[PDB]
């Protein structure tokens, strides 16, 4: 992509498309799909410790951002761009996930209820690491409690997933830019 | 419901209806007598630096637009064209000479002057007097060391008097550490609570901190961790409440200074805020180095809290009586090295932020006690605040203001709503100021 | 909009303004004079049968706590914590000894009493009374043969007299069976309707069947299928309505133990019914007897409707002019074999439940007759209930209550509105009384 | 708020309160004041040509049926069953005899007459009095050339004399051009935004298209392109204003026939055009013939707008202060080759409709204006509508009507407002009719 | 999964997850995905009689749970925990199929418009009926009417499909636990 | 299927099944996948020129409806039954894609974002044109702005594809029949 043409495309979207877009493998697509699928029973299930032992790796970086809202025009104002709702490595997911285990967690009780759905799974090997396999893929995660709460959250995943103990794909990277700026889910309390 | 006589705060501050969370006709009231009275918090210096930067800031549930002017001082002004009303700017933050609608093209300046009108001359001719068209300014904008605020109502007492004796507590973090800086952009979400609850709870609460956040503590292992689940009360003269004439008020924890933060940074902040302690004694006197060091938890009348030395800054701005959009900033002391002010701002999100897990335990809290206001058996409820009364001092020698020698009591509720009560029964600064000339008598009563 | 003076209900429960359906005033108005006042069905005692059980329940918009206590009583609490208001418990049902809120922790029993308050001692000393901080109790708690309803107003009749005439019809069933279990947990759905309109449905609408339901009768063929599209019109003295002081009402339709209940059900049904019904001929009579096995379609003012024989229970929860939440349980003998009971508690929600085909017919009628009742062509336009006037009766020797001798007519109608009316112009149970001295006269005039 | 007394749109409707796009109490007197007193579109002939065809239609927000008559005439009627409220018809459009309720049965006829109530012989015996049972009936309905307008109020001018000064402009493309027609069905969408911010845009402002819809000019190669981005003001005389007494106005822009359509259109569009006009000079002369070809941006008070000749025709029809349902026919006429008709309907939906690209360039302007209007600091502010005012005539000899002889200005916002004001504070016809005896003097003071 | 470190996780959801995680075949669940695509098809054009003949079993029991909300910490209160929603045999669906098509059913006119979206589908052979297929899918269903009636629904399914007439697969279970315990789609009357 | 027996079936949709349920080839359905993963990816990103260049054919015929709501029994009334909210030519999307990148678009800054999820991929070449390609699938389309608007679209879209310049396969006809009659997104700006 001509991002001097395609005036909307960031840099950052141009290099993305890139990589999906040459090689094309479909038995990566689906291993992708697999590892995917089966993150997403585990994190639907609230088995957080299984999630961390089966697919997080010890050097993972579990990043969730906010973009403040700027002029499409902005050429001068040069301030910090995004904040972290999440930036999280090994241990501050695990603390996260104590956190969620604790039976002092009051929130938790009655239990809540969540449905992911992963769809537009991309996988491509990278070009100089060929043990680091790129896959992006976009969530819809409802999750529901308490009768009549129901929040549902909307995201594209750019994930880097690298075999680790035993030869099993784990989640390196995974960033997301939020899409919505002022949330109205409460809060933003799950793992996408 | 005549706001005169309505007595939803009663005296002393003990108690308040439970109506006051739920009932739409108490928050339009508020609109008039809280949000367009009171000083607003809208940015700070850090966030509009130079000529030109601008924000969008709330002010109740008016939208401003915030400007630094070319002078250095710093302008607001409502972000509402002045032709047929459209919003005019629709971004959080940039640098502009100005300001153009798109709905017919009117240009404003960054001093709000209508600067441009599309084709005047074939159309108005000489007949459109700009001069009278500017953006609708926001009457009063002061600072706190860069904690910008401003107010509707040209009337309000000066920022530094409206403090009033929450500001001694204040400055040794704001004013002697060197001074803050605000790290955007804030994360924001929408609560389900009235901007009260949250208010209430950053004033003066710590009697929920072992209970609500029992499972932050444990996990999290802050220095504050042996509160889990009630497991253990502080220790005698662990801190104290204060609270002010204009309703500000906090709760001190000395020495609590890596605050919320995880065992990842305990010890980096200890070092540093002991270190620069050490420094203070000699400036500010030892007991005020000691507050410098010591988390604050605080509200700002009315709807302004913070967590000093955790970093966390909070606006709790009004949608409507069950609805509230909750803005998160860090602020981190300016000296510190760029790689811990990283790391401590990545922290304040990572607790209180959008998904703070510490912030989340507050959120049934919150939104329940906020919804409940509008249930027909509990409207005319009593809300109790009597924790601590009679035990409350004012003018006493070492700190200011009504204050309880006790890390966990209901002081700060009482002033806030004392100051709240005040505001809601009064027309005008002059009325306030009439129903508050003996504002600590009534605190310490008893 | 005066209420004393306004005519909702014309004389004799002849017609409604349509504004009943969907002003949001009126219903904060009968927050007041409705839910406040009468009786409004809590539960079962097979639902909280052992010390410690409890359920929630809404009363109106409020949310209760229902306890069964040690001595075997049950006792209801506002689900409000009495410290800051917010709500105690999060669960539907449960056991438990008491109940801790997690603000602050107090901890309140299963009778209402505040037992504890975490560090009492060192924080309110001595000062705490909480002797005046038990739960906010709800003033009436009565049982009919299982079913538990509550009243916040202590100035109710006990609520055998509250179901007046309606409790003769009910009996069979309720009491002579052996006894009804109330099969939890219910199914729950929001619909936008305001609460009378399936009230007023269940408590006197035959009318409506044969076309409402034509697609339900002719798939599932149940007994009353006859009437699929207004095919037939049951035959003379099939069944009769009637209605009551207090506004409870129903309709009979004779013989129809299987009810609603496709043909997989009917033959067992129609056995088991008939077998009890010859041994109750011999203790009750015949034609108590045959009641007990007769369908009955009743609502118990103002907001729990039943269809005895079809099993179905509902609460009719309001939310707003044109928001209820609806509750279905199923009712079941407690000596059928339990493999019945199983098998009809399906069925109830299978036709009635949150994906019961038979609802379903009713949902736009209720939902756009509410949201019409907003429109402003509508507001002042009269919702008619006349059919079957001036050929009610009263006192008659076998059926008690004000009395339509046909199956089909809207002689409930004019009971519940009659009802309604007097408590909507009434300020308390004297008023309504004063208001009810010649009830049955108005229902049966001409 | 007293609507005799407030002040929402000063004299010479130079300003009007912001608070007028917000106000839901304004719009609930609306209702009154406004839509149950003003006329309003239906539909077309061609829509409903046949005896038993239907539409249904929004009238405020009231919905009604509108049938064709067997003897060719057209009634109107609530869309509500007389019996007990059920919304009658639940489609848009039909051929019917009549219609039954899905409630209890009850058929009324295309005639809105009661004519069969199911079983009415065994229920009602000879009782119900179905005569004066007939579906509430909209007193008035007449047409405009085929365009078909009600009218609940018996008391209003007809259509004819209530459309005014802005008759003369309509009829040369409504009457002389041979007739037009209505191409269904609408787009349906609904904006945040209150009615009145369509309504005035489409009657009076020709001064935001340059900027608002800069990008659509400059992507679409219409014949208004040179406007893109202000980068042009059109030549002097290159159209006027005008207004009229019951508030209709519209710009006429000299010769714009092919209008919004993008180049694909624009030279076959000229030519069609050009050619009739040739034709008209001789019956209508060429002003009008002129008119005819000229492209009309209008608003039929309160809330039905168009443009000929890009044939776009608009209901905003209301919801709540801040909600409109928008539905957008297109216009053709009847004499173009039908393929024409048909590329003409679709490049209307294409720059107008749900996801016409004109049209959400004004999404922003609309939506944040009336939302604007709620915000507490701008309830009170003035929204300019100044914009050559002191230049208006009224009586020309050429150009009825209060007419600015400018492409450009506010001359019909200004008529607009004083004919809604006038109404606001009136209680019926009459009194609009006093406070509208010197609304031409009003107009063209200064 | 070990549900006594994993807090959150019951002893049905723990089952479920081994049932996937253990033999994969790529195939197999590329099969799934057609017969769950196909199922939606025809659902969504509302041929529900194609739909019973083609995709479900004559055995088959379709069922749908509610769950009262307890305590996490519940160990004492044992009445029961869930009502069905839908608890049908085939005759019974065959009852709801007719309800739907039958002219005088008014709410259906006019005509409803169902959207269907299938995602995150597994599918695993049972260990001791060869013949037997467990597969589970989670669904958005997006049914609309009546100019501005609109209600989403969200589950997870966990089916068994087996060979029957001609060789077809046909549904023989479906068991979907409702995550909303408070409907707010004023009905649930839509086949998930 | 039988349109006579299964009441609710249209004859276009009932046309439409049988095209997928004969021949099925598992490749095509894994190339159509990608395709349409692909075209959301450009489209997500706002690459429009991108996607015009390579998604979209010299002939294509975007077209989505609105159909007017009529009686289910109506016979008699034969007007126009639906209007187009889109029916484009290659021309047509292309001045709505110079629209989106005009840097006039005043209601483009701050930079809009999407979402797109692409589920229920179906495939199958045409009987009588070997070239052309029938792609059935569905959407769920995100489109966030300006802190707190949200809007949620939900389509089935039936299209064709066919190889062009350089072997491309190429949208040449999208129809989407929108579900919601009364759009309660603000407008239908957005490309399905
Ligand atoms: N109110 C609070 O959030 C708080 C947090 C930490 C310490 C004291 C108080
Ligand atoms: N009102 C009812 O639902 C009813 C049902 C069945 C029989 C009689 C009445
Ligand atoms: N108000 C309008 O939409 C307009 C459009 C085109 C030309 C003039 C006015
Ligand atoms: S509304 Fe801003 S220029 Fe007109
Ligand atoms: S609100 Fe319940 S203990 Fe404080
Ligand atoms: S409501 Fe229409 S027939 Fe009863
Ligand atoms: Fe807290
Ligand atoms: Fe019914
Ligand atoms: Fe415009």
């Amino acid at each position: 992509i001509n991002i001097q043409e395609d005036k909307l495309v960031s840099a950052h979207d141009a290099e993305e498309i890139l990589r999906f877009f040459n090689c094309h493998d479909s038995a990566l697509q689906q291993e992708a799909t697999t590892l995917l699928t089966q993150e997403a029973h585990l994190l639907d299930i609230q088995a957080y410790r299984a999630w961390l032992e089966h697919c997080v790796g010890s050097e993972v970086q579990y990043q969730v951002i906010s973009r403040e809202l700027r002029a499409a025009s902005e050429r001068r104002y040069k301030l910090n761009e995004a904040m972290n709702v999440y930036n999280e490595n090994f241990q501050q997911l695990k603390v996260r996930v104590e956190h969620q285990l604790d039976p002092q967690n009051w929130g938790n009780s009655p239990k809540l209820r969540f449905t992911r759905f992963i769809t537009n799974v991309q996988a491509a090997m990278d070009v100089n690491d060929k043990e680091l396999l790129h896959i992006r893929s976009n969530v819809i995660l409802h999750r529901a409690r308490r009768g009549n709460q129901v929040d549902v959250f909307y995201a594209a995943r750019e994930d880097k997933w690298k075999r680790g103990e035993g030869g099993v794909r784990k989640l390196v990277q995974r960033f997301v830019d939020y899409p919505e700026r002022i949330l109205q889910t409460h809060n933003l309390m799950v793992f996408l | 419901m005549n706001y005169n006589n309505k007595i939803l705060v009663s005296e002393s501050g003990l108690s308040q209806k439970h109506l006051i969370h739920g009932d739409e006709e108490l928050f339009q009231h508020e609109l008039k007598t809280i949000f367009a009275r009171n000083w607003l918090f809208l940015t700070h210096d850090s966030l509009i630096p130079a000529p030109g930067d601008y924000v969008t800031a709330k002010m109740g549930i008016d939208e401003v637009i915030v400007s630094r002017q070319n002078d250095g001082s710093i302008r607001a002004f409502l972000n509402v064209c002045r032709h047929r009303g459209k919003t005019l700017v629709s971004v959080e933050a940039g640098n502009a000479k100005g300001f153009v609608c798109s709905y017919h093209g009117w240009g404003f300046g960054s001093n709000g002057e209508l600067q441009s009108v599309p084709f005047e001359k074939d159309l108005y001719g000489e007949s459109l007097n700009k001069k009278c068209l500017g953006l609708k300014e926001v009457a009063r904008v002061e600072s706190f060391h860069g904690f910008i605020y401003g107010c509707f109502d040209q009337e309000a007492p000066p920022l530094m008097d409206y403090l009033g004796d929450a500001a001694w507590y204040l400055e040794p973090m704001f004013k002697h550490s060197g001074g803050l800086e605000l790290v955007g952009p804030p994360g924001k979400v929408v609560i389900k609570a009235n901007w009260k609850a949250p208010a209430e709870n950053f004033v003066g609460d710590a009697y929920h901190v072992g209970w609500t956040h029992a499972s932050s503590l444990r996990s999290g292992e802050s220095i504050f961790s042996s509160l889990a689940g009630n497991a253990a009360l502080p220790p005698e003269g662990a801190g104290l409440q204060m609270t002010s004439k204009y309703g500000s008020g906090m709760g001190v924890l000395w020495d609590g200074y890596s605050g919320v933060h995880s065992a990842d940074l305990v010890p980096e902040l200890m070092a540093f805020g002991g270190a620069k302690q050490e420094r203070l004694n000699k400036e500010i006197g030892d007991v005020r180095a000691r507050i410098y060091r010591s988390h604050l938890n605080c509200t700002v009348f009315p709807n302004n809290s913070m967590l000093t030395c955790s970093g966390v800054f909070k606006v709790w701005n009004p949608i409507d009586a069950n609805t509230t959009e909750v803005w998160t900033y860090a602020i981190v002391e300016k000296d510190m090295p760029e790689d811990l002010k990283r790391r401590l701002a990545d922290s304040v999100q990572r607790t209180f932020g959008p998904a703070g897990f510490w912030e989340s335990d507050d959120n049934d809290n919150m939104e329940t006690a906020s919804q409940n206001g509008k249930k027909y058996q509990s409207r005319d409820s009593d809300l109790l605040s009597n924790l601590g009364f009679g035990e409350d001092v004012y003018g006493d020698a070492v700190y200011p203001g009504v204050v309880g020698k006790s890390a966990i009591g209901e002081t700060s509720y009482r002033g806030f709503y004392r100051a709240y009560q005040a505001h809601v029964s009064s027309s005008n600064w002059a009325e306030f100021e009439h129903a508050s000339s003996t504002w600590h008598t009534e605190l310490t009563k008893t």
